[PDB]
């Protein structure tokens, strides 16, 4: 069933291997567009446009729309990159651009007004916790047999 | 008390005395008075049924004593024999110096949360008490690794041991 | 300690004189008896290890690995029962000679009190294992797979029985007894730095370690099914349970040149993980995580830190059970299927649901969820590493990144989703498949409870 | 006017947005009618193996085993060492390593430059 | 197969008041809106030469893309809602009826007995129903996904069996 | 969810359609094929196809909601994905 | 002494009980979902039994039941934190689950798998309480996973979605995220203050515990779902609404911050530590409320009003108030358990639906929900002598006069309007507007197992704080007098938070097209950010464990190097050695030079 041509063989030169290829994946002829060959090893495998299992038809009978595939029909390299459950290459209503330009542009904001803020805080004008017996330092974890002066205060 | 004070002191019992000016009848006790009533007396009977069953037969266990060997110190170099003794002597005073760490940190836990927020002062002396045992812990065993040994040990206290008493002579000035 | 050697000595004339029909029924029924007497050697002293006779002594080390051995023995044994059944009976009794003279030389190695007398017993598992990975594989690389094994192995074997000897010359013995009580520093000479090298490149190849693991991808993946857990459960840890042993000489060199290995194994940690989070086999992914999970316990012997040997022994018992469950469930997936795709048996809960109960609690056993000593095992290393480095976290941090993220995905898509209606190949679950899971998975709970025992000799 | 959407890597262009598809011209028209033919014998050897009583085994795509051949096997039989393949080797291989080396020998070595003369605090640290 | 026009703005006018009823909730402001896109989609179906009609399209498109209401409603049971492929995880196949235990076999005996005989109009009406679909079969396999039918006498519908006997959509 | 009927769902379509002011309630029938038995075609049909989805919960899908068109093949079609035998 | 330990050790012990009898099958099916439901209402019935005496004595107390190991000086020990913060959560917690899993199983009557889920919320609890139970930092942690990976089981309830399936990989990895500084801290805790216990590493008194903090900030931040590790929860409802209600609403998303609150002896000793609090919880509020200003659902606003609320309890410890971040939680389960039940009501009631805009006139349709609902935003939105009068209107109140930064105050009167907002935007598109849904009329509640369920609740709802504001000891500092303005913003920002959704409520009552503007989507699509961390970050890491990572380096590289070049070396230069011409002449004209080498150019004679 499956002896020695399906698999990838080198990268398809000629145009006769082009089409013998193109053959291979059960493609067309026109439509097939192998991967750059470039010390890349994919060879005889084909470009495939970047269209996640998320982003094909949801009401097409696919054979298996786990990921919405379908019998025969050819795979990408990267299929298990864009499946549904992972990342999707879907389209948005607002330009990719313009997310970039508000999350850039909206956390920007704080940390650099929290910035400003870690100059000014904000709080009540009302004066410090004057504190009985040296300011809790004999049972405030400080150690009281080395001199603890004592810090008291009065009503003023 | 199985156990004893000496090794873990625990802070004495000091319960207030309740005068209950209301009126309502106070649930708390009346939980407590069905409970030792129901739960207790049941499970205590059958805890009394334990006692003298283990009373009609009482087999003895006794302590584990080994003699104090001859140290590596006086082990002789690369004898195998004396070796033998002093190195499984200095592995037991390994395992012995980290239950009594672990003592401490036992005493070191209970000291906290039975006396509450007084514990800042309450274990004062608790606090210090572990830190001459922690640091001499550290002079005993420290850097050690994996495969320490009663020669690495006498290597490390002897590093320490020249270090200080050249330091001693450079403090004489 | 010749309690447990003999007796799986003579299960050799035992499975080549029974009977056509039982064999199988008579190798566990005996191998299953051999391992409650392997449980013996749970008997540790403190510190001084059992010592049986001349040649032969167990530790508080070495124990927790004859057991795993022992006991893995019947599990092979009935993973095999499905995959070998149409052989003729001959070939039977020879691949069950294989098993039990593996794990004949597997406890001998772990018991010998003498370091050659370990060697001549380390590699001398690569015999039957070649002959079970070659003879009895299932797909054609199969051919290359021993190739890469034995030869990865002894290309660091043979410099290790160079350094053996010369150490013999040097300083009259081997025996781990004499050469512990005499250990001496070894010092910062190149000459040393080599004898360094020969003496811990030999374990760091089967390790593995980053670069120099090609072979279990080669080898895992296309061993027949008993030989493939074999290999991950116990055969990775020879190096291991040797390292912890031949480093009681090499300090403190260790200390100092440990850096390119402990580089090697943090990056290589991450990046075998998140790799193993995109492979299309998921017989790889077992084969991929067991040395993210391998390449951790590398860190834990370089420093060398108490708390270090600590989990390096829990980790061992760990991931070589780890390994076995998911070896043993992803051929549950292949026969049925007669593949190891991932994508092709996705949602198998639908169908086998008490199969997907086994499937995910072994998951979050490689997850290391405590209590189960995975995880403290595991953690005791973070601590350490961070004793060496507080840095060290984020990059070992990075792995509790990828792990769960490809140790739940093939779940949910294998044994968790939806169904291709395809397939009516798939059939009720044999009983033998959740009972060698009950083995598989039962124990790693069970001594959770108690971890003290195979804490490792640093208790 | 108003904002103006555009492709991206994952935030595609729609095929609603480009007027690209609705170019219709005979050389679309006259090529839809191949796939759909090409897909309806998928669809027919599909059905008729499954649909079939006697198809007891397992039906394997020929594109599924192209795949998994091709992502792990056909890559150094197809591999060159090009410049780049080994740029990319380097920054991903031994660069990311000195990355760690420089970063892990420095912090130990500060470490160590701290214990000698006594700067370092190790009044609970009794656990090494 | 490609789209024209008519199944084109069909398409968009489905998404459009989607997008429409999402946006004013309430049905009287939607109600009057879409009744007047209506028109507004009829004040031009008269246009000259298919350049502007697919001229205008164009403009009707990218003002929908961005006229879309970007969270707009979904009906759970339908693919992107919240019942969307939800009792797929109580789907189940067929053929796990077959291998039940003979002890469990014989406590369901009637239905086990039905699905004996529609095993059995399955594999004595299965040749007949793929013969007839060959010779039937145009040139090069089939040209488009379509089914021939069981249009002679004593026949089955070709490819029949996995979609009469697909499970039911609520297999609860 | 009630054991929904093929009969009690097309009363409710059949009251859609008598509720089309456009589809005159003497113009009511099992088989109105708008086009061309009533007149009101693809675009006076597909607004119908969301008004009867918009009351029907299910969204027929898109091939066949501009295609299914007489009401008998429309609620066929429910009959199909409510998939009840009443 | 003799009581109040075993007790609620009991309820630990009581409600695990369900669950080996589950494993045991001894359930008859439908009596566990029932079964379940009884054992937890006496494991809250008894567990007041340790309240009262919290009420009363006041007293708390570890027990160290058993000691698992001894690794040399750290003895690893069953050791609780039984406490006022242990104790008192106990009954609250489980109630409240006690009171929703009624609800589940009116809603969840149909999947056969009652059972199973039953059970998957029984175990639920037992991993909850532990945390809040456990005393050593490592007991705590196991609870830690242990509510994140069966929350990843339990919202994946339905194998079927796959979203589910992806909303559990984000759930599971920010909460891992989060668990890092959890190792961070432990790593810290077992070096430099070599513990585990709670107790101990507060008491070792370590007051530079700037590593650890980051950790737990780090932890709170995924569990508690802080900004970055937010949106987890707007993945996390598509798991049933009750489970949703159940775990993410407040039951097990305050374990991060009360981790905190629990480290609170040593949280707040850093001043600067304390500082990036208010600013990880400032942005949440701002954030997570912005979102939650448009949302077409009835789950994300809920979810988004929590993230906000855990946005400030921690702000609360940030200017060292423990116990009115404590009391913040307790509240915060009372009313948003509710929002979430009566929501998932409407989704049962009407047909599976969730979104705002798909149904109208719920008032009078709706009455108990509507009551129920009215109440439980008032309940939140701040209103005297309720839930928010004891937590909100005090913590309002609390970091108005307490020193702190000037956008961290900002913020929470912000987001206290807009959980004011939101709150009506829900409630007008419930009730207020015409009926939007299919004509075939279903909606209902005569079933009398929801109404007890809810009403259980409502003496919550409205009395919350007061059947325990006196009973509990003041840990409070209080200020007494201070200035009106800021005392009564609260309340102010109530009234603008009301009317501005009222008018926007009118807009959609206004016969007008409304056009589509940034804010609207912004809110809707939480400021873009899922639509960029959800596939920006994990689609160029994984791609090069594509390339990078198989293709380059593994498959390719370390396999060129070491493996394939060697042996071509010997399969490359054999043939110059092996293959051999044959010729007798060459032979014996080879071993000519062989001869002079050795006589002559070592000269091996010399
Ligand atoms: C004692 C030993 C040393 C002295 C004796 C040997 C001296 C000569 C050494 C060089 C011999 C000739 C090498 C031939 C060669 O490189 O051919 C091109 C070789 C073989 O190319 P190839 O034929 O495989 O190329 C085709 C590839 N496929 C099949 C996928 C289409 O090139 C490579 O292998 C890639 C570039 C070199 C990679 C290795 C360099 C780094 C080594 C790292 C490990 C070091 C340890
Ligand atoms: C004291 C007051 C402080 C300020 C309070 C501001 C918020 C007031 C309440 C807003 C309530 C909004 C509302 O009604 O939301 C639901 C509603 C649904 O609109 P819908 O019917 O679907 O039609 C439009 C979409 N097509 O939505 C709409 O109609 C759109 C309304 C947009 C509201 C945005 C809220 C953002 C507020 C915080 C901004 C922070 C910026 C930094
Ligand atoms: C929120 C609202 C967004 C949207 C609104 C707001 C944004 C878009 C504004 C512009 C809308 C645009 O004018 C109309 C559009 O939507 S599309 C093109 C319609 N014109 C044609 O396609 C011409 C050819 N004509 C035919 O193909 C047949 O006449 C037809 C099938 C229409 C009826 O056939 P009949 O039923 O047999």
């Amino acid at each position: 069933h499956v002896t020695k041509d399906m698999f990838p063989g080198p990268y398809p030169k000629t145009p006769e291997e082009r089409a013998a290829a193109a053959k291979k994946y059960n493609m067309r002829v026109e439509d097939y567009e192998p991967y750059p060959d470039d010390g890349m090893g994919y060879g005889d495998y084909p470009k495939l446009p970047d269209r996640s299992q998320q982003e094909r038809d949801p009401w097409y009978d696919w054979d298996h729309p786990d990921l919405r595939l379908n019998w025969g029909e050819p795979i990408h390299w990267d299929l298990d990159m864009y499946i549904r459950n992972r990342v999707d290459t879907s389209p948005t209503p607002v330009s990719w651009n313009t997310m970039c330009k508000h999350l850039s542009g909206f956390v920007a904001f704080m940390l650099f007004m929290f910035w400003v803020g870690e100059i000014y805080p904000s709080y009540q004008p009302v004066g410090p916790k004057q504190y009985p017996y040296n300011d809790l330092y004999l049972e405030r974890g400080g150690d009281p047999t080395k001199e603890p002066e004592p810090v008291v205060h009065y009503e003023i | 008390d199985s156990w004893d004070k000496d090794v873990y002191p625990e802070p004495p019992r000091r319960t207030p005395a309740p005068a209950p000016q209301t009126s309502l009848p106070n649930p708390v006790t009346y939980l407590t008075k069905i409970f030792d009533l129901l739960v207790d007396r049941p499970v205590t009977l059958a805890r009394e049924f334990i006692e003298q069953q283990h009373a009609k037969n009482r087999y003895y266990y006794y302590h584990r004593e080994f003699r104090r060997v001859p140290d590596i110190t006086e082990c002789e170099e690369k004898d195998i024999l004396c070796m033998f003794e002093a190195e499984m002597q200095w592995r037991r005073d390994y395992k012995v110096d980290q239950e009594i760490v672990n003592i401490i940190q036992e005493r070191l836990k209970a000291c906290q949360q039975r006396e509450g927020e007084s514990y800042r002062q309450n274990c004062a002396k608790e606090l210090e008490q572990f830190t001459q045992v922690s640091k001499a812990f550290q002079d005993r065993y420290s850097d050690l690794g994996a495969h320490y040994s009663a020669r690495k040990c006498l290597a490390k206290q002897k590093q320490r041991m020249l270090a200080e008493r050249k330091a001693a002579k450079e403090a004489a000035a | 300690m010749l309690k447990i050697i003999i007796p799986t000595t003579m299960l050799l004339p035992m499975t080549w004189m029974s009977k056509h029909n039982m064999i199988w029924i008579n190798a566990t029924v005996h191998s299953l008896l051999i391992s409650l007497i392997s449980l013996s050697l749970l008997n540790q002293l403190g510190e001084n290890s059992l010592n049986f006779s001349l040649t032969f002594f167990s530790d508080s080390l070495s124990a927790p690995l004859l057991v795993l051995t022992t006991w893995l023995l019947p599990l092979m044994l009935m993973a095999s029962q499905s995959h070998l059944s149409k052989e003729t009976t001959t070939r039977k009794k020879l691949y069950i000679t294989m098993l039990i003279l593996l794990q004949l030389f597997l406890i001998m190695t772990f018991t010998a009190t003498e370091l050659i007398l370990f060697y001549i017993l380390f590699e001398a598992t690569l015999v039957p294992t070649l002959i079970i990975i070659t003879r009895w594989g299932n797909q054609t690389e199969r051919l290359n797979a021993g190739l890469y094994f034995l030869f990865y192995t002894l290309a660091g074997s043979l410099p290790l029985l160079v350094a053996l000897v010369y150490i013999q010359n040097t300083t009259g013995s081997l025996n781990f007894l004499i050469i512990h009580y005499w250990s001496h520093p070894l010092s910062n000479s190149w000459s040393n730095i080599f004898m360094w090298l020969a003496c811990i490149m030999a374990f760091m190849v089967k390790m593995p370690l980053y670069g120099l693991h090609l072979w279990l991808p080669k080898a895992h993946v296309e061993a027949p099914i008993a030989g493939s857990m074999v290999l991950a459960a116990v055969l990775l840890k020879l190096g291991g349970y040797g390292m912890m042993r031949i480093t009681t000489i090499l300090n403190p060199l260790t200390n100092y040149m440990a850096y390119p290995f402990l580089m090697l194994s943090m990056w290589g940690m991450i990046m075998t993980s998140s790799i193993c989070l995109r492979q299309t086999d998921l017989k790889s992914l077992i084969a991929y995580s067991s040395v993210s999970h391998m390449a951790l316990v590398i860190v834990a012997i370089m420093i060398q830190t108490p708390w270090s040997f600590m989990g390096a022994t829990a980790l061992m018992i760990a991931h070589g059970l780890t390994s076995s469950m998911l070896f043993c469930l992803a051929n549950t997936n292949y026969e049925r299927v007669h593949s190891r795709t991932m994508i092709l048996a996705r949602g198998l809960q639908t169908l086998l649901p008490l199969m997907a109960t086994w499937w995910l609690m072994a998951s979050l056993t490689n997850l290391a969820l405590p209590p189960s000593i995975n995880l403290i095992g595991e953690l005791f290393i973070i601590t350490a590493s961070f004793s060496w480095s507080n840095i060290t976290i984020i990059l070992m941090g990075m792995n509790m990144m990828i792990t769960a993220l490809y140790s739940l995905y093939m779940l949910i898509t294998t044994q968790r989703g939806k169904y291709t209606h395809h397939i009516n190949n798939i059939k009720a679950s044999f009983t033998r498949e959740n009972a060698l899971m009950a083995l598989h998975i039962l124990p790693l709970l069970l001594l959770t409870l108690n971890p003290k025992m195979i804490l490792g000799p640093l208790y | 006017s108003f904002p103006k959407y555009k492709p991206s890597r994952l935030a595609t262009l729609p095929a609603t947005l480009d007027p690209a598809e609705y170019d219709i011209s005979p050389e679309t028209r006259k090529a839809q009618a191949e796939r759909l033919a090409i897909r309806s014998r998928l669809k027919r050897e599909y059905l008729l193996q499954y649909n079939d009583p006697n198809r007891l085994g397992v039906i394997e795509d020929p594109a599924l085993i192209r795949w998994t051949y091709a992502r792990s096997a056909n890559i150094y039989p197809n591999f060159r060492p090009t410049p780049k393949t080994s740029l990319l080797g380097a920054l991903f291989g031994i660069g990311p390593l000195f990355f760690w080396y420089y970063v892990f020998k420095t912090d130990r070595d500060k470490k160590e430059k701290l214990i000698q003369e006594g700067k370092l605090d190790q009044t609970f640290n009794i656990s090494y | 197969a490609y789209l024209t026009h008519q199944q084109k703005v069909l398409r968009l006018y489905k998404r459009a008041l989607r997008h429409l009823e999402s946006w004013c909730v309430h049905r009287d402001k939607y109600r009057y809106f879409a009744c007047l896109m209506r028109a507004r989609f009829d004040e031009h179906k008269n246009e000259k030469d298919m350049v502007k009609a697919t001229q205008l399209l164009r403009q009707a498109e990218e003002e929908f893309w961005y006229g879309q209401h970007p969270q707009p409603y979904i009906f759970p049971e339908s693919p992107g809602g919240t019942s969307y492929e939800r009792y797929e995880c109580y789907k189940v196949p067929e053929w796990c009826l077959d291998d039940w235990h003979p002890s469990e076999k014989a406590m369901y005996p009637d239905y086990f007995a039905k699905r004996e005989q529609w095993k059995r109009l399955r594999r004595e009406s299965w040749e007949r129903e793929v013969k007839q679909l060959q010779e039937e079969t145009p040139p090069g396999g089939p040209r488009t996904e379509a089914l021939p039918p069981a249009r002679k006498e004593g026949d089955l519908p070709p490819l029949w069996w996995h979609i009469v006997t697909r499970p039911r959509e609520r297999p609860m | 969810a009630p054991p929904l009927t093929l009969e009690a769902i097309k009363d409710r379509v059949l009251y859609v359609l008598k509720l089309y002011d456009k589809i005159d309630p003497e113009k009511l029938s099992v088989n109105s094929h708008f086009m061309k038995d009533l007149g009101l075609d693809s675009l006076d049909q597909v607004e119908i196809i969301m008004a009867m989805e918009d009351e029907f919960g299910f969204e027929i899908p898109d091939i066949d909601a501009e295609k299914l068109m007489c009401p008998q093949e429309i609620v066929d079609y429910i009959a199909d994905k409510k998939d009840v035998y009443e | 002494m003799n009581p109040f330990a075993s007790l609620t050790l009991t309820t630990l012990i009581i409600l695990t009980i369900p669950i080996m009898m589950s494993n045991s099958n001894i359930y008859k099916t439908n009596l566990y979902p029932n079964y379940v439901k009884t054992t937890v209402s006496y494991a809250f019935t008894l567990s007041l039994v340790p309240l009262l005496m919290f009420m009363h004595t006041g007293q708390e107390m570890i027990i160290s039941n058993w000691h698992w190991m001894t690794l040399q000086t750290v003895e690893l020990s069953l050791s609780f934190k039984m406490d006022y913060f242990s104790v008192m959560f106990i009954p609250v917690a489980l109630f409240v689950t006690w009171s929703i899993m009624e609800f589940s199983m009116w809603y969840m009557h149909s999947d056969p798998f009652i059972n199973r889920f039953f059970k998957y919320l029984v175990l639920f609890l037992i991993t909850m309480m532990i945390l809040v139970t456990a005393n050593n930092l490592f007991q705590l942690f196991i609870g830690w996973e242990g509510v994140g990976i069966m929350s990843f089981l339990l919202i994946g309830w339905w194998h079927g979605r796959t979203d589910a399936n992806t909303a559990a990989l984000q759930a599971i990895l920010y909460n891992r995220i989060g668990d890092i500084g959890f190792v961070l801290s432990m790593a810290w805790f077992l070096t430099h203050s070599n513990a585990w216990d709670l107790q101990q590493i507060f008491m070792l008194n370590n007051e530079c515990p700037n590593m650890p903090l980051i950790g737990l900030l780090l932890a709170a931040a995924g569990k508690s779902a802080q900004f970055g590790l937010h949106p987890w929860l707007p993945s996390a409802m598509e798991g049933p609404t009750p489970v949703s209600a159940l775990l993410h609403s407040s039951t097990m998303v305050v374990a991060g911050v009360f981790l905190l609150i629990r480290f609170y002896p040593l949280m707040e000793t850093n001043k600067l530590v304390q500082t990036m609090t208010l600013c990880l919880g400032a942005i949440t509020t701002l954030f997570t409320a912005l979102c939650a200003i448009t949302q077409n659902d009835i789950k994300k606003i809920v979810a988004f009003s929590t993230s906000s609320q855990l946005g400030l309890m921690m702000v609360t410890i940030g200017i060292n108030q423990p116990h009115l971040a404590f009391l913040h939680i307790c509240m915060h389960a009372f009313f948003k358990a509710m929002l979430f039940m009566c929501s998932g009501s409407i989704i049962h009631s009407l047909n599976d639906e969730q979104d705002i805009r798909k149904m109208g006139g719920l008032y009078k349709a709706m009455p108990f929900t509507t009551t129920a609902l009215i109440i439980g935003s008032l309940a939140l939105t701040g209103m005297p002598y309720l839930t928010g009068f004891y937590s909100k209107d005090l913590i309002i109140e609390a970091v108005n006069m307490s020193y702190t930064n000037a956008w961290a105050l900002l913020m929470t009167l912000i987001a206290t309007s807009l959980t004011a907002a939101y709150s009506t935007r829900i409630i007008f598109f419930a009730f207020l507007g015409k009926p939007r849904f299919p004509p075939l009329v279903l909606i209902n509640e005569n079933n009398p197992l929801l109404i007890n369920s809810i009403k259980r609740l409502l003496i919550g709802s409205i009395f919350a704080g007061f059947i325990i504001s006196n009973n509990i000891p003041p840990m409070t500092v209080p200020n007494t007098t201070m200035p009106l303005y800021m005392k009564m913003t609260a309340l102010i920002v109530t009234i603008m938070g009301f009317m501005l959704a009222l008018e926007l409520n009118n807009t959609t009552y206004y016969l007008k097209f409304k056009y589509p503007s940034q804010t609207y989507k912004f809110s809707n699509m939480l400021g873009y950010y899922p639509s960029i961390m959800h596939r920006l970050p994990t689609y160029h890491n994984l791609s090069m464990s594509q390339k990078s990572a198989s293709s380059l380096l593994d498959l390719i590289w370390l396999e060129t190097i070491l493996p394939k070049t060697t042996s071509f070396i010997q399969m490359k230069m054999s043939i110059m050695v092996s293959n051999q011409k044959g010729l007798i002449k060459l032979y014996f004209l080879s071993f000519l030079i062989t001869i002079m080498i050795s006589m002559t150019l070592f000269n091996y004679h010399e």
